[PDB]
């Protein structure tokens, strides 16, 4: 979710 | 001065907190805006960092980690600077709509840390920090906290840190300026650590005190910040 938002 | 050109060009602008300055300074109100401001600043720190010279050379997972670990410190250091250049250190300029005077410092239940942060702010004027030294130092803070067991591609990190230390010397050029500023950089970490502890404790007991955390900041606080508080993830101090 930080991950999803960062790499989106 | 190519490296500094870039630092100046990517530097975030003004971030407001969205705080209602007609409600009275209550713990829950002040901290709910601080938590919101924290998310709003994370957004800008991400865009900033992705545009930094060499940052994308890092493994993607290490990019994400380094931003999450160092976020507190980056925000503290930039806030100290704002407090200096805007209000000459009289109050803590978290944002244009969230300026902490003495009373707010008390109501936030973070007074001792607040007092450390305005000391830091004073240092900016005392040492006569230049805008260009501030920027290079801020960019170093991104590369100043890492897992004791290292990152996924640790060599790319070490290269990068090394090159940002060199840029800081290309800018200083005396031995004594390096000593003052490495020392200023180190003083960020203890403050960030206390903020981290305070933020963690507050999240755990947040339902009780009516404090509101944005989702992403909750995840960060619950997944990344304990790595730091449990000693798996430590600052890279210059001194002691
Ligand atoms: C209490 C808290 O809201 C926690 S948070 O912002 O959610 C946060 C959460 C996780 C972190 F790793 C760092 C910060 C916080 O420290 N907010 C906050 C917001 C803005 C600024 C600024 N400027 C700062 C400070 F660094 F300056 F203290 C702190």
């Amino acid at each position: 979710s930080f991950r999803d938002w960062y790499t989106s | 001065p190519i490296f500094l050109n870039v630092l100046e060009a990517i530097e975030p602008g003004v971030v407001c907190a969205g705080h209602d300055n007609n409600q009275p300074d209550s713990f829950a109100a002040l901290l709910s805006s601080l938590n919101e401001l924290g998310e709003r600043q994370l957004v800008h720190v991400v865009k900033w960092a992705k545009a930094l010279p060499g940052f994308r050379n890092l493994h993607v997972d290490d990019q994400m980690a380094v931003i999450q670990y160092s976020l507190m410190g980056l925000m503290v250091f930039a806030m100290g600077w704002r407090s200096f250049t805007n209000v000459n250190s009289a109050m803590l300029y978290f944002a244009p709509d969230l300026v902490f005077n003495e009373y707010r410092m008390h109501k936030s239940r973070m007074y001792s840390q607040c007092v450390r942060m305005r000391h830091l702010s004073q240092e900016f004027g005392w040492l006569q920090i230049t805008p260009q030294e501030f920027l290079c130092m801020k960019a170093l803070l991104l590369f100043s906290i890492i897992p004791v067991d290292g990152l996924k591609n640790q060599k790319f990190f070490d290269e990068l840190r090394m090159n940002y230390i060199k840029e800081l010397d290309r800018i200083i050029a005396c031995s004594r300026r390096f000593y003052q500023l490495t020392k200023l950089l180190d003083s960020v970490q203890p403050i960030a650590r206390e903020l981290h502890q305070f933020t963690f404790d507050l999240l755990i007991k947040s339902h009780m005190v009516s404090v509101d955390f944005p989702e992403m900041m909750a995840e960060i606080i619950s997944v990344q910040v304990p790595k730091i508080l449990s000693g798996k993830v430590k600052p890279i101090y210059f001194h002691t």
